[PDB]
RNA sequence: CUCAUGUUGCCAGCACGUUAUGGUGGGGACUCGUGAGAGACUGCCGGGGUCAACUCGGAGGAAGGUGGGGAUGACGUCAAGUCAUCAUGCCCCUUAUGUCCAGGGCUUCACACAUGCUACAAUGGCCGGUACAAAGGGCUGCGAUGCCGUGAGGUGGAGCGAAUCCUUUCAAAGCCGGUCUCAGUUCGGAUCGGGGUCUGCAACUCGACCCCGUGAAGUCGGAGUCGCUAGUAAUCGCAGAUCAGCAACGCU
């Protein structure tokens, strides 16, 4: 029994959902068992900046850095499935780490 | 206070100058541009001219002030009162 | 199997009802041992006191998150809801008493530039 | 308060005895928001008063509040460049609340070296009529009946 | 009681009676009482002469107190004021030596307030 | 920021202790966040222009 | 609230642990985390209303009359702040007011003002036992167990680009037991001396932390003046931004 942790980690909800959908379709066509895009807590990075230089600091605002990560545990890593995952071309908005 | 493991810190150029002075036995006033140099027993009878930013002020060192930095005895600010 | 969940100010609780005796099982210890507060015991027993079916249900509780009062209130709501589930005939008296209405208040967002919650920094005209 | 009378909270009753006056007392004496500390101190002082007096704590508290609750007060008013005081009747609810306030105020500022016993002793003194609270009530009534003359303003 | 010319309190715990000695403080008193094995809650009425004598011997053997400490502090003061050190100048001017905010703080050292 | 000072900072210092950020373009040595490599106003302007893929206003 | 959903997350119902806890085989029956939809629209009834807006009360409901808090600054005023962010017109230096480095400074004080913590003691100081949360940071960084230090920390280094390994089982207040009987106090801790650890080539002006001695002012405060109308006011904690070392009681 071997499992491959396909890590999906992107910024945009639309982008991550689309990449996950493409992965599910590819796996289903190739004939391998995948649990699916198991939701994971989204890391939150908040940064505070002042309005303008030279004082006027009482009023502030925050910027977040959205990071959505999904878990894809694929069972039965078929050679054809791994090759297809290598050859799949994904948008720059999604980076896949295989471990 | 400086840690004992690291030990006292002495600038190499001033160490060379004082070594030459004490080896030749000549005692003169040496222009000192270092404020971070600690005192060593070898400075017992050496005169150093420390720079306060305005003019090199000579200072005479004796055994009494062992364990203290050179800049401690050279005032940097003038305060005449009010 | 009867199941229920109660939440209040981030106090999620679990309760499982059993027509056996009136035993209180809070994470393996009795109610008196867990959170020994008279106000707590009173509010936890308020629903069964209102329904007048004391010493007839056994409850096992699993608690995660929240504070003492939050967990106690969530457990009260959970047992009330489980009682309604097993017997909805007490609906009109229990809703009039207010046991089946959840408490929709929790920690609220607090402003940038304010100390916390609703706090305000010292505001002097000098 | 410009729009109108605001709603009043539904204050809870004390389950230990059965009188909301205990809840009011603990809330008034709340210092730095330590509810358990305040209630335990209040209960201890109540038991101390009970064992000191040999009577019912609820009955003696009722006697004290009845004795100390005023019925007339004084309000400040300035008209025509001169300051004056007018007496105005007070609702019994506010009278009881202010009586509790004075009870706390005079349970704060005496030198018995231990406030847990001292609050009980102050309660006994107020019940007996030798208390600083009853002295303050005497003074307030004296002021009101002295300023009775300016009652024509009616505000 | 009395010890090294110091009149101990009429009624007070030994951990503070020894503290009142110039050369001994709170944690030092705790340490000496722990070493001697004497409990720290007893009052000043329960002491015994032999314990006082042995304590005096121990403290004089392993520490210097009162006059010796004062005179050696003053010796440090005069040597630092004579060597022309920054601490000596600060002592001359009557100010803390660490270089705190003398603009507003150091009121304790400069003493009362005088209005110009 | 003076160009000579910027160039000197970019040069390799003789001691490792002499390393500091000096926000890239505007050369502001203060109010700079390490990961971004840009100062407060630089971050404000670039984020408002939307030039960085992922920063956005805050409302939660 | 309904549907989809089971790992590094939880356990309804079954088996293995036998002191270490779902730890392990198993399982969506609920939270758990992230996708879709419904739900507040005066929805309905009675009275006032010009039969209209609008208003009071009542039933259902989680919410009743913009549920709560947010993102969200119409034309303009204050020649308001910012050539020390950046760019920009004009004058000025060019052999200097440019440029590299050694030491010093921005931390100086006979005083004043503004913002914060410590208090001014028993609702308490101190000692022993003892249960309850959130979220985020971690690559030239967090740092396990073990060993030596009172403690700063010293050796070592499992687990980690991270629901997994560390930030202690995230605690403080809270509850029980003991001393203090009101003292310039066992409250309170600044100032001044004697010993060490840590980062840095470089701790005297000029950092921070640990141990000791030192024991000052201060007993609720003057006219005046400030914030606060529900999870509100008060009180007690945790993490992060800048950062090798910190001025961290400030800010988020
Ligand atoms: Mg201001
Ligand atoms: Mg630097
Ligand atoms: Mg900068
Ligand atoms: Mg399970
Ligand atoms: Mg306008
Ligand atoms: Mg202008
Ligand atoms: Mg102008
Ligand atoms: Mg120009
Ligand atoms: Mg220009
Ligand atoms: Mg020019
Ligand atoms: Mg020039
Ligand atoms: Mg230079
Ligand atoms: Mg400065
Ligand atoms: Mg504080
Ligand atoms: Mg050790
Ligand atoms: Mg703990
Ligand atoms: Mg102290
Ligand atoms: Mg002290
Ligand atoms: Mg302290
Ligand atoms: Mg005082
Ligand atoms: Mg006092
Ligand atoms: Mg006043
Ligand atoms: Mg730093
Ligand atoms: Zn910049």
């Amino acid at each position: 029994g071997q499992k491959i942790r396909i890590r999906l980690k992107a910024y945009d909800h639309e982008a991550i959902d689309a990449s996950a959908r493409k992965i599910v379709e590819t796996v289903t066509r190739t004939g391998a068992s995948v649990v699916g895009p198991v939701p994971l807590p989204t890391e939150k990075n908040v940064y505070c900046v002042i309005r303008s230089p030279h004082k006027y600091k009482d009023s502030r605002e925050h910027f977040e850095m959205r990071t959505h990560k999904r878990l894809i545990d694929i069972l039965d890593p078929t050679p054809k499935t791994v090759d297809a995952l290598m050859r799949i071309d994904l948008p720059a908005s999604v980076d896949v780490n295989i471990q | 206070p400086r840690s004992l493991k690291k030990g006292p810190f002495v600038d190499d150029h001033l160490l060379k100058k004082v070594d030459v002075q004490n080896e030749k036995n000549t005692k003169q006033v040496i222009k000192t541009w270092s404020r971070r140099s600690t005192i060593i027993p070898d400075f017992i009878g050496h005169t150093f001219a420390v720079h306060d930013g305005r003019k090199h002020v000579p200072v005479f060192v004796t055994e009494a002030m062992v364990g203290h930095k050179l800049g401690e005895f050279a005032p940097t600010r003038t305060f005449k009162g009010h | 199997p009867i199941q229920t969940v109660g939440r209040r100010k981030e106090a999620v609780v679990r309760v499982r009802l059993v027509p056996g005796t009136g035993q209180f099982n809070l994470d393996g210890r009795t109610l008196e041992n867990y959170f020994p507060n008279k106000v707590h015991q009173q509010l936890i027993k308020a629903p069964l006191v209102t329904v007048d079916r004391v010493d007839q249900f056994d409850i096992y509780a699993h608690l995660d998150g929240g504070g003492p009062s939050g967990q106690a209130g969530a457990l009260r709501l959970a047992i009330a809801r489980a009682l309604i589930l097993v017997q909805p005939e007490d609906r009109p008296a229990l809703k009039k008493a207010g046991f089946l209405t959840r408490d929709p208040r929790a920690i609220e967002r607090k402003k940038y530039g304010l100390k916390k919650a609703r706090k305000a920094p010292q505001y002097s005209k000098r | 308060p410009r729009k109108g009378p605001a709603p009043k909270r539904p204050l809870v009753n004390d389950p230990v005895y059965g009188s909301q006056l205990v809840t009011q007392l603990v809330n008034k004496v709340l210092l730095e928001g330590k509810k358990s500390l305040a209630e335990r101190i209040v209960y201890g002082a109540l038991e101390q008063a009970r064992e000191k007096t040999g009577t019912d704590p609820v009955v003696t508290l009722k006697r004290a509040l009845d004795n100390v609750k005023p019925a007339l007060e004084v309000r400040s008013r300035r008209v025509g460049g001169a300051t004056y005081q007018v007496p105005v009747e007070v609702r019994p609810d506010r009278s009881t609340t202010l009586a509790l306030r004075w009870l706390v105020n005079f349970s704060r500022q005496r030198r018995e070296k231990t406030m847990v016993e001292r609050l009980a002793n102050e309660i006994l003194d107020a019940s007996n009529g030798l208390g600083a609270s009853v002295k303050r009530r005497e003074d307030t009534h004296k002021m009101a009946e002295a300023n009775r003359a300016f009652a024509h303003y009616r505000w | 009681a009395r010890l090294v010319g110091v009149d101990l309190p009429r009624d007070k715990r030994m951990e503070i009676a020894l503290t009142y000695i110039y050369g001994i403080g709170r944690t030092r008193s705790n340490e000496i009482l722990a070493a001697t094995g004497i409990d720290k809650n007893m009052r000043t009425k329960d002491l015994t002469d032999d314990q006082v004598t042995v304590l005096r011997d121990y403290i004089e053997g392993n520490l210097k107190v009162e006059g010796d400490l004062r005179r050696e502090v003053q010796a440090d003061i005069r040597r630092k004021i004579e060597i022309g050190c920054y601490q000596g100048l600060r002592h001359r001017r009557g100010l803390p030596v660490r270089g705190q905010r003398t603009k507003t703080n150091a009121r304790t050292r400069k003493g009362p307030k005088r209005t110009i | 920021a003076k160009k000579a000072l910027v160039h000197k900072a970019n040069k390799k210092p003789k001691f490792a202790v002499r390393a500091y950020t000096r926000c890239n373009k505007c050369g502001r040595p203060h109010s700079v966040y390490r990961k971004f490599g840009l100062c407060r106003i630089c971050l404000r302007e670039m984020a408002h222009a939307g030039e960085l893929p992922g920063v956005q206003k805050s409302s939660w």
